[PDB]
């Protein structure tokens, strides 16, 4: 199957550049051009250019002209995109996207976006506090997630084992730091007879913990 | 450049009825007997997944509840019978010109059964309390439709500084929503008081949910 | 006007030289459209091409590569559509010609006005001038999608300046008569 695996999540300061990475499977990476596009949070999504693998060809958009340059490495099947002179307003998720010649040069696969953090913010981890609960037949449990930067982190009850019942919240900027929480909700027949407890790893800061929850009083 | 005009911004469809999103260009996207229109399903954190390209192809994979109409400068996608997965963002591309672009997207709300907020309220956690803070949490758990309002009350007292609230987006499964309150205070300004409640008010009631503690 | 079907050898080495330039003579002598490919390659520096001068259209691409041969007399040259593209990209490709020196000196196209589809890829030309100072923009029509450029300026020789009576510097060679329309 045709797969385009692009590079993780970025945190650049103001003034830096950043390479972000599109790899090809599943296709003859030479045989179709590779597009660019940029989104920024809650906006439509914008063309940035394409370029054409096998000898280079380029087309950019006016717009982007400057602040992105589109290069390929054959060897390694990646599409690379280089940002420079990096703002505020450059804080955005990057898409690849395969051109599809038959189907009307249209955007047919694409990868699944790398999100760069343009800020002079120092990455931080997070504190992780129980969110501790009784008379109904579910009960509801959570793990707040405090004060860390940059995104993203990832939150799991029990190591991945409980996965249903859960909603973990989008996080909330203030003051350079981010903010989230997640709850789940188990049958108070396996809590507190059996043991819940969230971990949550943040890549950034090279960090993963566990916290249990035990019953308030 | 050709400017993509998506109609409506927004829309709420239930289960089983037809959704119909419009794209009118600011010129024809036809050429060499091409319209050259596309759609794409944006679900929220996740790329964009080509629906519908050349106007009408549906992409090999898409259901056939999808179709695309249209030529030279008004186009249609439509979704029929609409179903839970596809709340989403849609939106259009055109590529007549080698400037591409893109309409600004269309959210499609499913519009389930009103359904009223599940309420947790969570007291300061120890460990939180001994660095010296104190964030209350309250969940409203899998509620619809998305408008609500949270109230914190502290002491009978209603408190309005200090909350973060965050919703998650609809549910791909159950059509509902989520959404976390957040008071944050000091451990000392938490200690100064004993009753801590949060109500909240939806569509599905004339009262209001209330859950409490008492430090 | 008179019509002649294109190639397809693409970069192919020819079997012979002498049976290339009669295949490619016969081929355009007289002719003002090309219903298919213009490949023009591995051309020596003495050979005669007067019998492209009639070439006004190009319905495929135009490849130039391989050539020693130091002019390319394309100069009544005034559109190509692009239906059929090199690497299914470009509609004007034009390559590793070179290596007095050999090697396209100025492409001379005083007369294209459009491409109707694809891209224009230069590589490789070391005596090849102008090409940098050319604005495909204006150029590339605009129902035009895949109107990528890859334009290699890398030469072994210094370029007189375009003719002082070229608007904005802008040309297809030395020469007055070579000033880009635009
Ligand atoms: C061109 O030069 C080659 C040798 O490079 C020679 O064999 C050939 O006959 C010449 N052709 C003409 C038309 O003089």
């Amino acid at each position: 199957e045709i797969q385009l695996q692009q590079s993780g999540p970025e945190l650049v300061k103001p003034g830096a550049s950043v390479k972000v990475s599109c790899k090809a499977s599943g296709y003859a990476f030479t045989s179709y051009n590779m597009y660019w596009v940029k989104q920024s949070h809650g906006k439509s999504l914008e063309w940035i250019g394409y370029i054409d693998p096998k000898h280079g060809g380029t087309s950019y958009n006016q717009k982007f002209k400057g602040k992105a340059t589109m290069t390929v490495d054959k060897s390694s099947n990646t599409a690379n995109m280089h940002l420079n002179s990096l703002t505020s307003e450059d804080s955005a998720v990057y898409y690849c996207a395969r051109m599809n010649y038959g189907s009307g040069y249209a955007m047919d696969y694409w990868g699944q976006g790398t999100s760069v953090t343009v800020s002079s913010a120092k990455t931080t981890p997070p504190s992780v506090y129980p969110l501790a609960p009784q008379t109904n037949s579910m009960v509801t449990l959570g793990c707040l997630v405090k004060g860390y930067f940059p995104e993203p982190v990832t939150v799991t009850w029990n190591s991945g084992s409980l996965s249903s019942g859960v909603h973990t919240f989008p996080a909330v900027l203030q003051s350079d730091l981010y903010t989230l929480s997640s709850s789940v909700t188990v049958p108070s027949s396996t809590w507190p007879s059996e043991t819940v407890t969230c971990n949550v790893a943040h890549p950034a800061s090279s960090t993963k913990v566990d916290k249990k929850i035990v019953p308030r009083d | 450049n050709i400017v993509l005009t998506q109609s409506p911004a927004s829309l709420a469809v239930s289960l089983g009825q037809r959704a119909t999103i419009s794209c009118r260009a600011s010129e024809s996207v036809d050429s060499y007997g091409n319209s050259f229109m596309h759609w794409y399903q944006q679900k929220p954190g996740q790329p964009p997944k080509l629906l519908i390209f050349l106007a009408s192809n549906l992409e090999s994979g898409v259901p056939p509840r999808f179709s695309g109409s249209g030529s030279r400068t008004d186009f249609t996608l439509t979704i029929d019978p609409v179903e839970a997965d596809d709340a989403a963002t849609y939106y259009c591309q055109q590529n007549n010109e080698d400037l591409r672009t893109f309409g600004g997207g269309t959210k499609l709300e499913i519009k389930r059964a009103d359904a009223a907020p599940t309420v947790s309220i969570f007291p300061p956690s120890s460990e939180q309390l001994t660095s010296g803070g104190a964030s209350v949490v309250c969940f409203l758990n899998n509620f619809y439709p998305k408008d609500i309002n949270v109230k914190w009350k502290i002491d009978g007292s209603e408190r309005q500084n200090g909350v973060l609230n965050s919703w998650t987006d609809q549910d791909s499964k159950d059509s509902t929503y989520s959404m976390s309150s957040t008071l944050t205070l000091t451990k000392d300004e938490y200690e100064r008081h004993n009753s801590y409640t949060c109500e909240a008010t939806h569509k599905t009631s004339t009262s209001p949910i209330v859950k409490s503690f008492n430090r | 006007t008179q019509v002649c079907t294109g190639t397809d050898m693409k970069l192919r080495l020819p079997a012979s030289p002498e049976t290339h330039l009669d295949m490619l003579r016969h081929l355009y002598q007289g002719c003002q459209v090309v219903q298919g490919n213009l490949e023009l390659t591995y051309l020596p520096t003495n050979a005669s091409l007067s019998f492209l001068q009639d070439i006004q259209e190009v319905q495929g691409y135009v490849l130039i590569a391989h050539n020693q041969v130091r002019q390319v007399p394309l100069q009544r040259l005034r559109i190509v559509r692009g239906t059929q593209l090199f690497e299914d990209n470009y509609a004007l490709a034009v390559l590793d010609n070179g290596d007095s020196p050999g090697g396209l000196r100025e492409l001379q196209l005083r007369s294209l006005t459009e491409i109707l589809k694809g891209g224009v890829l230069i590589q490789r030309n070391p005596q090849l001038c102008y090409q940098d100072t050319i604005l495909w923009k204006d150029i590339f029509h605009k129902n035009n999608q895949l109107a990528l450029t890859l334009i290699d300026t890398n030469r072994s020789r210094a370029c007189h300046p375009c003719s002082p009576m070229c608007k904005g510097s802008r040309c297809w060679g030395e020469s007055s008569e070579d000033c880009q329309s635009l």
